[PDB]
């Protein structure tokens, strides 16, 4: 509605030239006939040095006036939309970025691509092939309606019931079908998403061919779509004329009360008609605006989202002891409520020692690690740190004190360097080669080409499942925490290598929470907590 | 400019009749003042309601191939870009690809939906508007066709500059669009390290890039429109000061001189509407670079055989077999492999990390291949084997196995010509273990797993991922690193399918994992390191050998 004024409102200085430059243009082209009258009509008899050399003379210059004004009016409107295009892309996206965890759950990334992709052409590309029609419709209206006229404007009275209703019904059928295109092309986008970034299973059991068929179908049922909605149109655009034939006969038909002369009758007739089908460009082109604006409402209603996460955080201690206690945590994931993960957990963590958490698969392990990220809030009782809520320190500062190593880590694209100094604003070289020697990664980082500057594809499909392990734990590493997770961080990798990385508090001052399938796994902890069924023993 | 012809071909019939539509139409809005009819006059009423039908009729038709048009032409892009090779798809990301198939595609045809049909129009409009020029004044129709090609000069000259913006847009448009979709695929991990702003200014980045270049195509459109506008000022005026000296010293023909004004003006009119079409064309040849480039293509793979054997046997033979990554050559990833599988026997591949075991298993389901000797399955080589039927016989798990966003029942069951019959899935899942948590679940097989498996626990993405190589009766069997985090029923299960199953004579199973407790049982153990085999034997003679596996399993 609204929005979309204050959207572009960054624009309104390049706006008002637009305007400047199209008063002039319409100007221009509308006394250019007057003045080609001027050259025709003395071609019966001219003489050579007078004002026929004039009249082409001063018909040049109008054609100067107007085609001048007329380009300068496309570059400003080719320029200020790639300004609002660029600008709705930008808001969309950061305003993407701090939606809650389950959020992403219910829609699919290709879906969300498609809408910050194709949606933001669609509400951008809506008035520039019409906004030069619209004002020029407005500028011949009012010029026109300046002849024979005792009863003219009667006309006037019948021009306003355009039949509104047929117009309603027809601008609620055209967002109709304008949404289901939406949807059908992000439908259709999912598909190439799903089938690209696999395709390593893809190849490996034959099924390109199923991919192919799949978005055929997804094509055809966008197809049937884009013709149905070109049809509507086409068929509202002949009855609208029919409309206006019939409204003309009406007139005419009594056009005999005084037979003012036949004559003067006649003299209007030409020009009565053109407006009776040129006033209905204004009725289709604002209805097209109208509906076009509000058939994007999801991009909209996504700009406008307001999370499900608490009030952010202003605390910020100097001094992190690292002390962290469960009272009587009860969870239920969002999305898929209504069955309790975690029941009634009760335990406190402490600096000095490493704390060991087994149990088998589907207990909830992967869980807790969560919830001590603050990623989730829990249902029932808190979670304290440093005898303070955890929600009540700094997003930016909590996350760099308590990092974590997840099961399956990913790894983004880029160099070696950027992944191992992820979110740091700053990181020196002699930090990222202390941290990589830690993790045992600095073995295999010499073998490739330009050391730790080298490309690691999407998700790191350029390293082995053992070196990627290796980057996700000097990642962590490299932040120097003071409370470490580690959730199945030692399972890829070899024997060797996970014997010798067991300590993980050479240090001392770091509290050290492992995770693990089995209790074999763990031999050297202090505190070992067995968690069955997501229930405490 | 002829490239672009290809995919319109099609629909060459439909197009034929819209363009007769077309003559009717313009030969119609041009002798109409010619008859004037030569209740007092229902001639306009007539008159329109016959203008509007065959407006109606031809823009129905028009409409109606545009969309056949785009379309077929999305659908070959992209079965264009999945019969490429495996290479192909890591030099250019998943972000690139969706960009050039859904928004490069999108935009081609959108341009050349707008252009066709006003250049159509004005081009027998202005064929026509020439036919009635020979006959009301033949001396003055040479002067016009001879000074209208000095027009064409400047946008012939300039007209490469806008296709190469456009491939320098459509560059930065798809880097974008990966940035976008790598941020949102692995969004718990963003927020884990705070690092939101991050990829914010990522984004940023390339909009500012998008910037500095879209401003050249406004000024660019700009000069354009004046160059367009003030040659066809040139061409109108210059006609009156020839004719204005053929009126006082040659003929008398000032009458006829009327009649040639009026058609001289609207034919300047038809042609500055038709030279603004130029840049447009080369703009859309621009657009379509790319996916042009995607269609044209060789893929630098075999081809499909046309061997389909009914009965086959897992034997497996490797004779000096030597791989170096396509995209990183020169450096051995492998380096003279030789060994055997043979049918019921379980052979055991163990190696430090980075040695090259899932490089083996690449290899072995034809993604890459060898760049030293050959490697035979029954005899005969991989790539005389038909596409279908190989990956049939040889399934294999993979070490982060992948499930799509479907139903559970759709997901055991890909791939498979035909659609299995439900016991036959429930016999699977049985057989992998998988069977004791999916009857957990409230729907059963009908749970649409999210995507990425977030709603799914750590070893039951790879029961899944078992059963799903196992519904189809493979002749080969890998296993990828699989049995390393699995429950204590899916491990007896995997236990009895290896060495205690009827069916164990039926395959021949290759075993990549860390698990000591089901290497020790394997008939064959190969150890790998560097890229070469070093000790090969049974479990008994790799001890009593010493060296290097023994430490290995002693490290505990
Ligand atoms: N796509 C790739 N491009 C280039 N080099 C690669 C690629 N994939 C793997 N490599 C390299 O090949 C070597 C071994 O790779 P591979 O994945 O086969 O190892 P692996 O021994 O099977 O791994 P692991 O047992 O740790 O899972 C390493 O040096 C690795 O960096
Ligand atoms: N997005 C989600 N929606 C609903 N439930 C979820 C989601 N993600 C995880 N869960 C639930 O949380 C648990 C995940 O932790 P879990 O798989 O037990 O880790 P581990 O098995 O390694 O201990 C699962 O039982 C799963 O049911
Ligand atoms: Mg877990
Ligand atoms: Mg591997």
């Amino acid at each position: 509605m609204w929005r979309l004024l204050k959207l572009s409102r960054p624009d309104l200085p390049l706006l008002v030239a637009a305007f400047f430059f199209l008063v002039l243009a319409v100007l221009g082209e509308t006394l250019i006939p007057h003045y080609s009258g001027r050259v025709i009509d003395i071609l019966g008899g001219d003489f050579d040095p007078h004002a026929f050399a004039s009249a082409i003379f001063f018909m040049c210059l109008f054609s100067f006036g107007s085609s001048l004004s007329a380009g300068c009016r496309g570059g400003c409107f080719t320029y200020t939309m790639s300004r609002i295009n660029l600008r709705i892309r930008e808001q969309l996206f950061s305003s993407l970025l701090r939606q809650d965890l389950g959020f992403f759950q219910e829609t699919k990334t290709g879906e969300l691509n498609s809408r910050l992709s194709s949606d933001t052409t669609l509400m951008s590309n809506w008035l520039p092939l019409n906004a030069n029609v619209l004002l020029r419709s407005l500028v011949k209206v009012v010029g026109l309606y300046g002849s024979i006229s005792p009863r003219l404007t009667l006309l006037s009275l019948l021009h306003m019931p355009f039949t509104i209703a047929a117009e309603k019904v027809y601008n609620t059928r055209h967002q109709e079908v304008l949404r289901e295109i939406q949807d059908a092309v992000a439908r259709a986008g999912q598909v190439v998403r799903e089938a690209v970034g696999g395709l390593q299973t893809v190849r490996s059991f034959g099924a390109e061919e199923h991919e192919v068929c799949r978005y055929k179908e997804a094509l055809e049922q966008c197809r049937q779509l884009y013709w149905r909605r070109d049809l509507e149109r086409a068929l509202y655009l002949l009855v609208r004329r029919v409309l206006h034939l019939g409204v003309q006969m009406l007139m005419l038909s009594c056009g005999l009360q005084q037979m003012l002369t036949q004559g003067s009758l006649l003299s209007f007739m030409i020009y009565q008609e053109s407006v009776g089908s040129y006033v209905q460009t204004l009725v289709y082109i604002y209805g097209d605006m109208l509906s076009n604006v509000g058939a994007a409402e999801k991009v909209f209603s996504y700009m406008d989202r307001q999370p499900n996460l608490p009030s952010p955080g202003t605390l910020a201690p100097t001094t992190l002891q690292g002390v962290v206690k469960f009272q009587d945590v009860s969870f239920a994931y969002p999305n898929r409520p209504d069955r309790p993960v975690l029941k009634g957990l009760t335990f406190t963590l402490r600096p000095g020692e490493v704390t060991a958490l087994v149990g088998p698969n589907g207990s909830g392990k992967s869980t807790v690690a969560a919830l001590l990220q603050n990623l989730y809030q829990p249902t029932g009782g808190q979670v304290l740190l440093d005898e303070k809520p955890i929600s009540q320190y700094e997003h930016c500062y909590l996350h760099s004190q308590v990092v974590s190593v997840g099961q399956e880590p990913v790894l983004f694209s880029g160099s070696v360097r950027n992944n191992i100094a992820y979110g740091l604003q700053s990181c020196e070289d002699d930090k990222v080669m202390a941290a990589a020697q830690a993790a045992h990664a600095d073995d295999f980082i010499q073998e490739m080409e330009h050391g730790i500057y080298t490309d690691v594809g999407e998700k790191g499909s350029q390293l082995a499942a053992g070196q990627k392990q290796r980057l996700a734990i000097a990642r962590a590493l490299v932040r120097d925490p003071r409370v470490l997770i580690l959730d199945e961080a030692t399972s890829a990798l070899d024997v060797q290598c996970e014997q010798a990385l067991q300590d993980w508090n050479s240090r001392g001052d770091r509290t050290v929470l492992v995770i693990a399938h089995r209790l074999q796994t763990v031999q050297r902890a202090h505190q070992i907590l067995v968690l069955q069924e997501g229930k405490l023993q | 400019v002829r490239r672009l012809l290809g995919c319109l071909g099609s629909e060459t019939r439909r197009l034929s009749l819209f363009l007769v539509l077309v003559v009717l139409s313009s030969l119609g809005e041009m002798a109409i003042p010619f008859f004037t009819g030569r209740r007092n006059l229902t001639l306009m009423s007539i008159l329109t309601i016959a203008s509007a039908v065959l407006e109606f009729v031809g823009d129905g038709i028009y409409n109606n191939t545009m969309g056949h048009v785009h379309s077929h032409l999305q659908g070959e892009v992209f079965g264009a870009v999945l019969r490429q090779e495996t290479e192909f798809f890591q030099q250019n990301q998943t972000g690139n690809i969706m960009s050039r198939v859904t928004e490069d595609t999108s935009t081609l045809s959108d341009s050349l939906s707008e252009n066709l049909s006003l250049f159509l129009w004005y081009l027998v409009r202005g064929l026509c508007l020439l036919g009635i020029m020979l006959w009301g004044s033949v001396s003055l129709t040479m002067v016009t066709l001879i000074t209208l090609p000095l027009l064409f000069l400047l946008p012939k000259k300039v007209g490469k500059w806008y296709q190469l913006l456009e491939v320098q847009v459509r560059e930065s448009l798809a880097k974008s669009s990966q940035v976008a979709i790598e941020a949102l695929s692995a969004m718990p991990t963003v927020r884990s390290f705070a690092n939101e702003e991050g990829e914010a200014q990522k984004f940023r980045e390339k909009l500012q890039e998008i910037k500095t270049l879209n401003q050249k195509e406004a000024v660019a459109y700009a000069v354009n429109s004046w160059t367009t506008s003030i040659s066809g000022m040139l061409l109108k005026v210059g006609i009156l000061y020839i004719g204005g000296q053929l009126v006082t010293s040659g003929a008398v023909s000032s009458g006829n001189l009327v009649t040639f004004v009026l058609y001289q003006m609207q034919f300047t009119q038809a042609v500055e509407v038709l030279l603004s079409i130029y840049p447009r064309v080369q703009k859309a040849v621009g657009s379509s670079e790319k996916i042009f480039e995607y269609l044209d293509r060789t893929p630098r793979c075999p081809p499909s055989g046309l061997l389909t054997p009914l009965h086959l046997e897992g034997l497996v033979q490797f004779q000096d077999v030597s791989f170096a990554y396509p995209n990183r050559p020169d450096v051995l990833v492998l380096q003279g492999l030789t060994f055997t599988l043979r049918p019921g026997e379980v052979t055991a591949l163990v190696g430090p990390n980075g040695s090259g075991k899932s490089t083996v298993a690449a290899l072995l389901q034809n993604l890459y291949q060898p760049t030293g000797g050959q490697l035979l399955l029954d005899g005969k080589p991989l790539p005389q084997y038909e596409h279908r039927y190989l990956h049939r016989q040889v399934a294999a798990v993979g070490q982060e196995p992948q499930v799509f966003g479907r139903s559970l029942q759709e997901n055991i069951a890909y791939g498979l010509t035909q659609k299995p019959t439900m016991e036959e899935i429930t016999a699977a899942a049985v057989k992998s273990g998988a069977h004791s948590f999916i009857s957990g679940l409230p729907q059963g097989y009908d749970t649409e797993v999210d995507e990425a498996g977030s709603q799914l626990s750590g070893g039951q993405r790879q029961a899944v991922a078992l059963a799903r190589a196992l519904i189809r009766k493979p002749c080969v069997l890998i296993l990828d690193d699989a049995t390393s985090a699995l429950d204590a029923n899916s491990q007896l299960q995997v236990e009895q399918l290896l060495y205690e199953s009827p069916e164990r004579y039926s395959r021949s199973v290759l075993l990549i994992t860390q698990h000591l407790s089901l290497v020790e049982q394997a008939d064959h153990i190969l150890f790998l390191e560097g890229g070469a085999i070093r000790e090969g034997g049974t479990h008994q003679q790799l001890m009593e050998k010493k060296g290097c596996y023994w430490a290995m399993v002693q490290a505990p």
